[PDB]
Order: structure tokens, then C-alpha cells, then sequence
């Protein structure tokens, strides 16, 4: 979780 | 017997004696028929969209 | 760097190709028990490439893009399975299958795609491994069907077949699969990152675009 | 071609009943079918219609909701099931067949009927001004019918039908679409119209054309009959 | 348009029986039955379960076989041979005992290389049967093969003569990459002809599924 | 050869007799007329109900209903205005090569490789379509059938025979013999008193329905004649064969009048028809298209390319409003 970039959070 | 070949003679001698006409007369008749009905041919002159049944009806 | 430089172009040709098939087969063509799968694949690739092209320009579109992606992969697996079944049991495939089984399979595969999407819509989110297992199952089905088809032709009976089957297995395995495999997987276990946006990200996104672009010519234009 | 109907009788008000019609001699599955009822001292009234294949069903207001029409093609039977039967539903019920294609003749054959006793504004109103025309044999007669709306559709066809009901017998089809004679009809009858007013001409009247004449429309879903016109010797 | 909405409903009910009948008629095997006359076709049609043309319908192992015999049709073949385009297979019946009678075999090979190299049967498989072989041994042991094949420099035995006759038939096709020629040696008492036909048509069906599936 | 010699001299005499009446040619007379320009016609309707190759098609005399026959054992009665289907008659044989609609409209006819002409009744009680009659007696496939009235019919078969039947009985009433090849076409006169049939002899004949004897014989083609048609006037007839050439004859002069050929056309003719005024000639080809020729100048004015496979039939309505083409891709196209 803490290491997600912008291209990792869908909704 | 040879009646197959004998019948042909009669068949074509019957065709020999017919009243042929000149080619010019038949050609002129063909021109006359195509001229008298040239205005009644929907395929030659495209008929308008009002009558044409195969467009809107 | 700017590898997104052609990920948008590779879709400017693929989409066109898919638009042709969508309306050629489907307009001026009779649909057999196999063109339905190709038509559905063309529609899914239409949506996937449209989403890819829209995203390449630099929302709430992710859902439909993933949905089309998984639908396309599932349709590829179904095409492979149906092609395998036509050789092992030819009599059954010719005079015993239901005439509407292709449409039923298509609608069930359509339903299983957004269902997973809406399931994903809602530690607790263990659905990522389920999705990875689904992708692995699809890949296993495709390669198993292709292998059974291949060891049935060489073994027994009395060419371009090997040449077509090989290419079909090579694609969707080096082109289509490693996008959704890298996704949903490097999201929960990875700690490295440069790679993550090096090949891991561009190649993944691209390879998928190339697979989508090439599928219409492999399945409808070459032949 | 034969059409025999059964059912009905003495029924208490508010009850339920079922009428069954059996066909013998024609392809029942390829014909739509109609239930049409007639009061003891009134004209014919259209009740229900079920299209072939049972894909289309129509009913009329007075019965809508409390009546159901069904068919059994393997057994060649037509069922009418009614419930909540009032005192206005006592009449004679006839079964009519009708097939629809280019050049067909709907309402060609009628059944015999079953006696039964239970002791809007958009529809076209068909008005027959005359009600009794006594004419001696060997004369020319004309019967006039009127319509509220023009029956001439935008395809060339005008839907107006002329039937004849001899006394003690079921109606018969004389003319369909105002200008076509039915099979088995003498050449004497003619139909003319202009979209709103229609005329029937029984030229050279003989000793059989005695009864009541009804003008019917088929332009729109609900189907409406006329009041009737009686011919006497 | 109340009586024209029923017309549309009728045209959709009868367009639904053409589709069902088309699907029912697309699950059947179709075999033309060719061959010079006095050949053995009457025997072959008797082997199975069993006027212009005579069609024969029979079933075997959940399969349906239609056989079209077009022999009481003395006419120009060019005017009706395009009708049988799309037939699943062609059964050609050639007898072996006509090596001395008149020269007949020669005409048989002429007929074979006429139909086989036709413009409408380029990818139609040809099952070839030889029902006559019982008295063929007696005839070949009483008279050599020099009557029909003067170039046959071989022994006067059935095993070699039958193969030699077979090669001439299998060497008259100019399409060695699109169509196959399955061969069998039928005898009067043999009941395996149905099995041979079933196997050949099964391979043909496999090949057809393969083109249509869209693959090689 | 006791008497096998005077036939040749009689043929020579008729040849130079018809050559005597050759003062001019139709080309010289027609050189003075203006051309028709460019003909442009487009598809208006497409009828999609067949699952096999279409071999026959005929118009009705109201120019609205048309009957089509396919190789999947189905007769279909269309409705060209609305593209609806009125009747779908299933046959007892799927090998069909001809069809015809009766002028009255109460019957249809069909036939093929079964050597039998099946006449079907469309207007009857019980609401179905019943096989009215079956006519047997021929020894070959049926190529063409035309109705004279509701009780008479003419048949041409591959057994070098044309016959005149009656429907009530089932018997023939006259047989036309003389063709050495097999008849593939047939066309009745507009007045319906004498019809022309063209067999595979590269020749055509003229028969007398009332008598039953070949009045005249026309030659000039170099291959089998596939299609024939009568000119609206009734004193001429067009034809087509496999040598990619059409030719207009005439009954009066008893010789070929004109030719219609092109040096980019190498296939054969499958169907030939005229227009209402007899100015256009519609010819169907194996190149998956049809051509329109000027019947007086023998110059092409347009093509009808809308079929994936070769066209097999071609007809024109009685009122001349439109033409219909049926091909081997199971699609009928109506051009107007």
C-alpha cells in the first residue's frame, strides 16, 4: 500500500 | 431405316418456301417500334421519385 | 523515457483493423460456429484499444479497459479450446453440438468479466491473487489446448499448421499475458521501483497494445 | 373446413367458464383466430384475437382483464377462459379464422356459436344510417355505411368489410377491402367508396339475400361493427 | 398497417423454419456416386442398410449419409455437374474383372481423370472402391494382364496386378496438395465398406473443420 | 447415299436466298440515331432467404410478386415492394433448375434433375400450398417451363424434347422433335402462339403450338445456346451462348440481324432479356455482373455489378419499372 505510485490506485 | 435422314429433307424443304422480307424493312420496323414506345420505358428515361414504387413504398 | 511514443500509434492501426473486422465479418458475411468468437474478440479489442488510445493522450475509464482486456483474453482461450475440440471429437462437433452454444459461451464469458470487475470495485483485498489465478488458468487452458491439438496432428493422420499454432501460442504468452500478470501482482509484493517503470511498465502496456493490434490479422486477415 | 364450438349454458353471475372450439379440415396453426360475440337482440361485437404462433394477443375493453384466449396447435383447439362473469356477458359466441398475407381473405369462415347466459373514444365508430329497407324481388338495392375516420391507408388499401347474416345462421363474408368478392359469392354484390362513405349494391335481388348486413373495419386494433340493416321481402 | 403487421409476423415465422431446416441439413454427409456403368454400384448400395436421380439415406455411428446416384441421367455432364459442387465426397466404383471385355477399364480411367481433374471438384475427396475381386484371380490366372496394359512387365499374380492397376488410378490427379484418393479392395462378402467410408469421411470432416476453424 | 445429297443443295439455296435479302444492314440504318448516353441503375431491394445457389426466378404479371427456386429444395414467393415472404413451399427433391409463375397467379411450376414437372396450387382452402399435379414422361432434366394458361404448359428437357402438356389429365398433347442437342432455354411469343427454343446445337428453332412443326431454324452461334428471349414486338428474338456473344435475329428476314460482343468478355451468357420498349438488352455473365447493351447500336452503356458469384437468372417486370437478378450467392437484387 504505502509503496504505490500514482499508477496503482484504481478506485 | 434411313427415315431419320429422309424426314430431314421434308422438314427443310418446308422451311425453304417461306416469304422472306428485306432486311431494311425489318430494321425500319424495329426503329419504328422503339421510337413509338421510347417515352413508356422507365428503364431508358429515369422515372421520377414520385411514381417509382421501389423507393418509398 | 517517452516509450509511450508508439503505444498510442500501435493502437492507431490496430483499432482501424478491428473496425474493419467488426463491420466486414458481421456485415457482408455469414457467421458460423466460430466467427461469433472472432466478432466478440473484435468488439473487446475495439473497447480495449479505444481506452488505450484515450489514456495515451497526455476519467473513470480503468474499469472498462480492464473489463475489455480480460474479456479478450478469455475469448482467446475459448477460441483455442473450441479449436481443440473440433479435432479430438469431429463427429460430436459436427452433428451433436447445440447450434447456440457459441452464443451461450460468449455471454457467460462476458458476464464473468464485469462480475470480477464489480467484485474488485468494492489485507482484506485478496481478490488480486484470485485474478492472478484466473489469468494462470486461462494461460494453462490455452497452452494445453494448443498442445493437445499439436500432438494430435503429428501423431497419426498422414505444414502451415505448425507455423500458425506456434505463432498463436507465442502471442498472448509473450505479448498479451505479461501485462495483467505484472499488474495485480507487483502491487502487493514488490519493493523495487525503477524497474517497475522501466520495462515492467512500458513493455507491459505496449506488448498488450501490440497483441491487440495483431490479433485481427492473425484471426481474420491471414486466412 | 369445419369449426365446432362447445361450452356455456346456465351460469350464475360472478362465476367462471370456459369455451372450447375445435377445427377439422384446415391448417389451424397457420391461421389467426377471433372470438366474436353477438347479443340476443343486437349486432356483432368483437371480443378477442390471438395471432398464429400465439405471439400477439388483443382483447376488447368490456372483457379486458377478465378474459383469456389460448390455443393448442397439436390438438387444434381454441380456448376462451372467462372469470367474474357479469349479466352483460350473455350472448352467442362465434369463432372466426383469418390469415394475413398479400392478397389474403380475412374472416373467410365462421363457426356456429355457443349460447351463453349469466342471469373509449379513439376507436372508429361505424354508423349505418338506414335500418330497414323492404324491397321486392328483382330490384336493385343500395346499403350505405359511414366511418368516423378515413379507412384509406397510405398504401392503396382501404380496409372495409361487408358480411351477411341470414336468419338462423352465422354471418358470411361477402366483400373484403370494399372491392373484392369472396370465394363462393354470386357476382351480384358490389362495393364502392371514397374513404368515408361506402355503398353496397345487391343488383338483381333474388330469394336468398334476406337478412342483416354489417359493415366492419380493420384499419386499427380494436375492430368495430355496424348497427345492422335489415332487408325484407 | 394492422393487416400489414401480421404480414411481417408471418414472414418471420417462415424465416424461422428455413433457418432450422438449414441447420438440420448442414449436419449431413453428402456423397456423389460416380463410375462407369456395369461396375458394382448396385452392389455397393446393397451393402449398406439402404426416375432422374436416386438418393439413398442411411445412418451409422450417430452420422447421417446421403448418397446421390446419377446414372439414369444420360445427358451432357457439363450442364448439371456444377449442381453437386460442395458434396462432401465422391465414391467411384471401378470393377477389376473388365480387363479384357470391350477396353472397358480404359474408359473407366478416362471417366476418372475427367471427374477428378474437374474445375468444380478441386478439393473434393475421392473414395475409390473395387468391389470386383473374387473372379479377378481366376481371370488373371487364366489370361495375363497384357490385354489392357502391354507395358506391364510383372508377374501374373493378384497381389502385384491389383497394385499395378491401383497406381494408374492414383496417378491421374494433378492436385497432389489439395485432395486425397482413398482406396479399398471390396469383395462381395466384405461388410467393412461402411467402416471404410466412415473412416474416410471422418478424416474429410476433420480436414474441413480445420479450414473453417480458420487454421491451416 | 441415295438421297443424302439434295439436303446440302437445299441448304445452300436457303442460304443464298436469305443472303439475297441483304440490301443493307441494321448498323447502317441505325448509324443516324442518337445514342442513349450512359445508363445508371442501382440496387433498391435485397432478398435474403436462401441458403444455396439460386437457379431460377420469375415475375408475376402484376409486377409485385416473384417466385424464386434454390438448390436447398425451397420455392419462395417474395413481395418485392416490402421484401416480405408469402409462401415457402418445400419440395420432394432439392435438385431444381427452373421455375415459373402462372399468369393468373393461382399456380406455380418447378422442376429439375428429377425429370418431373411439379405444379403447385397456391389459392385453395385449408390454408396451405398443395402439389396440384406431377407431370412425368420426359427422359431428361427439365431446363425450362412456361405457362400458356392455367391448364396448358410447355416443357423443354435435356432429352432433346420440347412438349406441350395439359394439367387436368397429365398427358402430353404435342411433342417437338428436331434438336440434336439438349434444350436449355425457351421463350413464348407475347401473343402466345409460337415459341422459340435454343438447344446445345448452337442453333434455335421456331415451333407452332397449334400445329407442332418446326417452321424455321436459326443458326450462327459457335457454342451451346444458354439463354433466349422474344422481342416485345414479336418479330425478333435475342439469345446468348458460351462464346461471349449475343445476337438479335428476326422472324421476317429469317437471318441474324446484329451481334453484341466485346474484346474483354471471354465468359458465357446465362440469361438474356429486353426492356419494355425493346431498346435495351440485359445480359447476365459469369464475371459476377450483368451488361446492358443498346439493342440498335450494339454498344455498352452500363453494368450491373453487385453479385459475389455468377448470375444465373435475370428478369424484367411486365410494366418495365425494374429488373431482378439472381446469382449463385443466394441473393436476389432488384435494380430500378
Amino acid at each position: 500500500p504505502e509503496w504505490w505510485m500514482d499508477y496503482q490506485k484504481r478506485y | 431405316s434411313i427415315a431419320q435422314a429422309r424426314k430431314l429433307v421434308e422438314q427443310l424443304k418446308m422451311e425453304a418456301n417461306i416469304d422472306r422480307i428485306k432486311v431494311s424493312k425489318a430494321a425500319a420496323d424495329l426503329m419504328a417500334y422503339c421510337e413509338a414506345h421510347a417515352k413508356e420505358d422507365p428503364l431508358l428515361t429515369p422515372v421520377p421519385a414520385s411514381e417509382n414504387p421501389f423507393r418509398e413504398k | 523515457l517517452s516509450l509511450t511514443v508508439l503505444t498510442c500509434i500501435v493502437s492507431l492501426v490496430g483499432l482501424t483493423g478491428n473496425a474493419v473486422v467488426l463491420w466486414l465479418l458481421g456485415c457482408r458475411m455469414r457467421r458460423n460456429a466460430f466467427s461469433i468468437y472472432i466478432l466478440n474478440l473484435a468488439a473487446a479489442d475495439f473497447l480495449f484499444l479505444s481506452g488505450r488510445l484515450i489514456y495515451s493522450l497526455l476519467k473513470i475509464l480503468y474499469p472498462v479497459m480492464m473489463f475489455s482486456y480480460f474479456a479478450g483474453l478469455s475469448f482467446l482461450s475459448a477460441v483455442s479450446t473450441e479449436r481443440c475440440l473440433s479435432v479430438l471429437w469431429p463427429i460430436w462437433y459436427r452433428c451433436h453440438r447445440p447450434t447456440h452454444l457459441s452464443a451461450v459461451v460468449c455471454v457467460l464469458l462476458w458476464a464473468l468479466s464485469l462480475l470480477r470487475s464489480i467484485l474488485e470495485w468494492m489485507w482484506c483485498q485478496t481478490s488480486d491473487f484470485i485474478t492472478v489465478a484466473w489469468l494462470i488458468f486461462l494461460c494453462v487452458v490455452l497452452c494445453g489446448s494448443s498442445l493437445v491439438l499439436l500432438i494430435r496432428i503429428l501423431c497419426g493422420s498422414r505444414t502451415r499448421l505448425y507455423v500458425t499454432i506456434l505463432l498463436t501460442v507465442l502471442v498472448f504468452l509473450l505479448c498479451g499475458l505479461p501485462f495483467g500478470i505484472q499488474f495485480f501482482l507487483f502491487l502487493w509484493i514488490h519493493v523495487d521501483r525503477e524497474v517497475l517503470f522501466c520495462h515492467v511498465h512500458l513493455v507491459s502496456i505496449f506488448l498488450s497494445a501490440l497483441n491487440s493490434s495483431a490479433n485481427p490479422i492473425i484471426y481474420f486477415f491471414v486466412g | 373446413v369445419q369449426l365446432v364450438e362447445s361450452g356455456g349454458g346456465l351460469v350464475q353471475p360472478g362465476g367462471s367458464r370456459k369455451l372450447s372450439c375445435s377445427a377439422s379440415g384446415f391448417a389451424f396453426s397457420s391461421f389467426g383466430m377471433h372470438w366474436v360475440r353477438q347479443a340476443p337482440e343486437k349486432g356483432l361485437e368483437w371480443v378477442a384475437y390471438i395471432s398464429s404462433g400465439s405471439g400477439t394477443i388483443y382483447y376488447a375493453d368490456t372483457v379486458k382483464g377478465r378474459f383469456t384466449i389460448s390455443r393448442d396447435d397439436p390438438k387444434n383447439t381454441l380456448f376462451l377462459q372467462m372469470t367474474s362473469l357479469r349479466s352483460e356477458d350473455t350472448a352467442m359466441y362465434y369463432c372466426v379464422r383469418s390469415i394475413y398475407y398479400y392478397g389474403s381473405s380475412p374472416f373467410d369462415f365462421w363457426g356456429q356459436g355457443t349460447t351463453l347466459t349469466v342471469s373509449g373514444s379513439a376507436d372508429i365508430v361505424m354508423t349505418q344510417a338506414t335500418s330497414s329497407v323492404p324491397v321486392t324481388p328483382g330490384e336493385s338495392v343500395s346499403i350505405s355505411c359511414r366511418s368516423s375516420k378515413s379507412l384509406l391507408h397510405s398504401n392503396g388499401n382501404t380496409y372495409l368489410y361487408w358480411f351477411l347474416q341470414r336468419p338462423g345462421q352465422s354471418p358470411q363474408l361477402l366483400i373484403y377491402r370494399m372491392s373484392n368478392l369472396a370465394s363462393g359469392v354470386p357476382d351480384r354484390f358490389s362495393g364502392s367508396g371514397s374513404g368515408t362513405a361506402f355503398t353496397l349494391t345487391i343488383s338483381r335481388l333474388e330469394a336468398e339475400d334476406v337478412g342483416v348486413y354489417y359493415c366492419m373495419q380493420h384499419l386499427e386494433y380494436p375492430l368495430t361493427f355496424g348497427a345492422g340493416t335489415k332487408l325484407e321481402l | 398497417s394492422a393487416e400489414d403487421k401480421a404480414a411481417v409476423e408471418r414472414s418471420k415465422m417462415i424465416d424461422r423454419n428455413l433457418r432450422e431446416d438449414g441447420e438440420k441439413a448442414a449436419r449431413e454427409v453428402k456423397l456423389l456416386l460416380l463410375g462407369a456403368g456395369e461396375s458394382g454400384k448396385s452392389t455397393i448400395v446393397k451393402q449398406m442398410k439402404i426416375t432422374g436421380i436416386v438418393e439413398t439415406h442411411f445412418t451409422f455411428k450417430d452420422l447421417h449419409f446421403k448418397m446421390f446416384d446419377v446414372g439414369g441421367q444420360r445427358s451432357e455432364r457439363k450442364k448439371w455437374i456444377h449442381c453437386f459442387e460442395g458434396v462432401t465426397a465422391i465414391i467411384f466404383c471401378v470393377a477389376l474383372s473388365d480387363y479384357d471385355l470391350v477396353n472397358r477399364m480404359h474408359e473407366s480411367m478416362k471417366l476418372f481423370d475427367s471427374i477428378c481433374n474437374n474445375k468444380w471438384f478441386t478439393d473434393t475427396s475421392i473414395i475409390l472402391f473395387l468391389n470386383k475381386k473374387d473372379l479377378f484371380e481366376e481371370k488373371i490366372k487364366k489370361s495375363p494382364l497384357t490385354i489392357c496394359y502391354p507395358e506391364y512387365a510383372g508377374s501374373n499374380t493378384y497381389e502385384e496386378a491389383a497394385a499395378y492397376i491401383q497406381c494408374q488410378f492414383e496417378d491421374l490427379n494433378k492436385r497432389k496438395d489439395t485432395k486425397e484418393i482413398y482406396t479399398h479392395f471390396t469383395c462381395a462378402t466384405d461388410t467393412k465398406n461402411v467402416q471404410f467410408v466412415f473412416d474416410a469421411v471422418t478424416d474429410v470432416i476433420i480436414k474441413n473443420n480445420l479450414k473453417d476453424c480458420g487454421l491451416f | 447415299d441415295q438421297l443424302r445429297q439434295e439436303a446440302e443443295q437445299l441448304k445452300n439455296q436457303i442460304r443464298d436466298a436469305r443472303k439475297a435479302c441483304a440490301d443493307a444492314t441494321l448498323s447502317q440504318i441505325t448509324n443516324n440515331i442518337d445514342p442513349v448516353g450512359r445508363i445508371q441503375m442501382r440496387t433498391r431491394r435485397t432478398l435474403r432467404g436462401h441458403l444455396a445457389k439460386i437457379y431460377a426466378m420469375h415475375w408475376g404479371t402484376d409486377s409485385r410478386l416473384l417466385v424464386s427456386a434454390s438448390q436447398d429444395g425451397k420455392l419462395i414467393i417474395w413481395d418485392s415492394y416490402t421484401t416480405n415472404k408469402v409462401h415457402a413451399i418445400p419440395l420432394r427433391s432439392s435438385w431444381v433448375m427452373t421455375c415459373a409463375y402462372a399468369p393468373s397467379g393461382n399456380y406455380v411450376a418447378c422442376g429439375g434433375l428429377d425429370n418431373i414437372c411439379s405444379i403447385y396450387n397456391l389459392k385453395t382452402r385449408e390454408g396451405n400450398v398443395r402439389v396440384s399435379r406431377e407431370l412425368a414422361g420426359h427422359t431428361g432434366y427439365l431446363s425450362c417451363c412456361r405457362f400458356l394458361d392455367d391448364n396448358q404448359i410447355v416443357t423443354s428437357s435435356g432429352d432433346t424434347t420440347c412438349a406441350l402438356w395439359d394439367i387436368e389429365t397429365g398427358q402430353q398433347t404435342t411433342t417437338f422433335t428436331g434438336h440434336t442437342g439438349d434444350v436449355m432455354s425457351l421463350s413464348l411469343a407475347p401473343d402466345t402462339r409460337l415459341f422459340v427454343s435454343g438447344a446445345c446445337d448452337a442453333s434455335a428453332k421456331l415451333w407452332d403450338v397449334r400445329e407442332g412443326m418446326c417452321r424455321q431454324t436459326f443458326t450462327g452461334h459457335e457454342s451451346d445456346i444458354n439463354a433466349i428471349c422474344f422481342f416485345p414486338n414479336g418479330n425478333a428474338f435475342a439469345t446468348g451462348s458460351d462464346d461471349a456473344t449475343c445476337r438479335l435475329f428476326d422472324l421476317r428476314a429469317d437471318q441474324e440481324l446484329m451481334t453484341y460482343s466485346h474484346d474483354n468478355i471471354i465468359c458465357g451468357i446465362t440469361s438474356v432479356s429486353f426492356s419494355k420498349s425493346g431498346r435495351l438488352l440485359l445480359a447476365g455473365y459469369d464475371d459476377f455482373n450483368c451488361n446492358v447493351w443498346d439493342a440498335l447500336k450494339a454498344d455498352r452503356a452500363g453494368v450491373l455489378a453487385g453479385h459475389d458469384n455468377r448470375v444465373s437468372c435475370l428478369g424484367v417486370t411486365d410494366d418495365g419499372m425494374a429488373v431482378a437478378t439472381g446469382s449463385w450467392d443466394s441473393f436476389l437484387k432488384i435494380w430500378n
